[PDB]
């Protein structure tokens, strides 16, 4: 029902709108959420992300980080992502 | 049977020492007394923590707390008044059953042993705790009802014989195994050269700007009466591989070495008391642990 | 294997030096110590801040200290104590499973140079760093259990051989591999000339605040007891790309310099402590580095 024989305006036969800039508008090839990028540098984090800690009761393994960047949604951006080691983003 | 305990249980402190306050005197001169002050210096360190190194650049740079000897004097004074304190057996707020089988268990323990442990941690100076650090001499005068007695450098972690600490060892467990009371005056002089930095009690903070903040009174740097009465009960040598004395607690658990060392071999305070209320035989060293925890206070409710 | 560092493991400073106090004396009259006095001159001039422009109109009455020699002493005295200790190897917050491996990992360390090192870093005049500039002589005074060193002619860089810092060397490597301490009263005379200007150790002051603040006891200049304590540990001649001695810090870490040495290329005492609890072979030098951290001291944990 998406990926139709039709030429629809997002659809894949498309004709006539390979004239117009629509199907690369409305059919947005990896069409992902705001995405901002929380960068770590060198321990310091950049925006709202405050490191915390993990409960230490179970980890196998945990590798730290230093250097490298989070891609964090525009919704969550309002809150603290609150980077930790074990596990990345979450709300609290 | 099987009295089990109140859930209220809890026994008081029956060794309350005072706040430690620190003077300054010359080894000869031990009567002209000034009070050392707690002061503030700031630092420039070099922001080494164990994890990353990408910050072991710039300046750690805060302010902290510091008590130095004055240049012209070189011996630390260290005032405390230590209260033994009787009625060892009853419950200051616990029940009056599982107390008094507790009573009568513990009624044949040897209170010599105990308060000859307690006067030599006094009279050894094991209330110092970083102040011994390079100590020249360690004199110890314990004024108890009006008899001075004068201690030397007497070796800390074993508990050799020594006439006068079991001549004050003699009240003190005449005062623990009965009613009444005996308050000791301890005056240390410790030869810490002219100037040492001397330590004083720590204190916790949240939102200071002291990275270290040292116990005052009025300025005056003072040690905490807890600090000196978990030196008081250093006398635990009866746990499993018994290598050094540690402080007496309920399960044998020092905060520093992370690890306790009475906890998950049935050798804690509570099984042993809920032995001796029960009716099985306890051994002498086991006894005076239970005895020394009661003389220690906590709740051993739950 | 795999024995992960407690993160409460600290170690206690064994090397603990006095606060330098600074004095006026002439060359052939040594005895005759005046109290090098901290003058302060006042400096009009209006403030200049980025977060107040409206403030630059009027304010900041500023006085900042100096301090020189009198105009009839030409010689500085620089008196302090230093106080090495021994059980380098015992933890104070960290414990015995991590502590007791570095113990049976780092007996093989050679004091011997370690104390060599710390006895010429005292000698020599690492510790008088902006006063042993521009002297045309240098004299180190170690009054040490009743025993009188003189040295004359050493260059502070290069740990060139002596037999009077040797000697002084034994003592302080009995203490720092066994038990105990040593205290060694460390007077510093140098000939800077008549009414040369001092260097005292300085105050972290503010942004703003006042332009320097010099150390002062009881209103007498000096130099700060960490700040000697840098000196004394400035020993680090094996890390990579040696060329100067550097203060032992975990990450070989100068401030001043906007670089650390040992940070990054794995040779931080971190990674050589659980290289040596995991028991892999370090040679002489970094197991010497690690022991000198010890001795320094300082939390390590995480």
């Amino acid at each position: 029902d998406k990926l139709t024989t039709d030429i629809a305006d997002t659809n894949v036969f498309v004709g006539g709108w390979q004239l117009t800039a629509n199907p690369h508008e409305y059919c947005k090839w990896r069409r992902g959420t705001k995405n901002e990028d929380l960068v770590l540098t060198d321990g310091k984090w950049s925006g709202n992300v405050t490191t915390t800690k993990p409960i230490q009761s179970k980890i196998w393994r945990k590798w730290q980080g230093e250097n490298g960047s989070i891609t964090v949604p525009e919704y969550l951006l309002d809150k603290t992502i609150c980077y930790n080691d074990f596990y990345g983003g979450y709300e609290n | 049977t099987k009295l089990k305990a109140p859930a209220v249980l809890a026994y008081s402190r029956k060794i309350n020492p005072t706040n430690a306050l620190m003077f300054a005197v010359n080894w000869s001169d031990r009567d002209n007394t000034t009070a050392v002050m707690v002061g503030t210096k700031t630092v420039a360190g070099t922001q080494s923590v164990r994890g990353n190194p990408n910050d072991a650049d710039k300046g750690n740079i805060q302010t902290v707390n510091f008590a130095n000897l004055p240049h012209n004097k070189n011996t630390l004074l260290v005032k405390y008044n230590v209260k033994f304190v009787g009625d060892v057996f009853k419950a200051e707020l616990g029940g009056g059953e599982y107390s008094n089988t507790l009573q009568t268990a513990l009624e044949n323990t040897d209170f010599g042993t105990l308060a000859y442990r307690y006067v030599y941690n006094i009279a050894a100076g094991r209330t110092l705790w970083r102040n011994r650090v390079g100590a020249e001499s360690i004199e110890t005068v314990i004024t108890v009802n009006d008899q001075t007695f004068t201690f030397s450098d007497l070796l800390v972690n074993e508990f050799d014989e020594d006439v006068d600490v079991a001549e004050i060892a003699d009240m003190v467990a005449g005062v623990l195994s009965g009613e009444g009371f005996v308050t000791l005056k301890v005056e240390h002089y410790m030869l810490l050269g002219e100037g040492s930095e001397v330590f004083p009690s720590q204190e916790f903070v949240e939102n200071s700007k002291l990275s270290k903040q040292l116990f005052d009174l009025n300025g005056q740097a003072a040690m905490h009466d807890q600090k000196i009465g978990n030196a008081i009960r250093t006398i635990d040598t009866w746990y499993e591989d018994a290598t050094t004395p540690i402080a007496v607690e309920p399960y044998g658990s020092v905060v520093r070495n992370g690890v306790a060392y009475r906890a998950g071999n049935k050798t804690d305070l509570f099984t042993l008391m809920d032995g001796a209320v029960n009716g099985k035989s306890l051994t002498e060293e086991d006894q005076m642990f239970v005895t020394a925890n009661l003389i220690r206070g906590g709740v051993f409710g739950g």
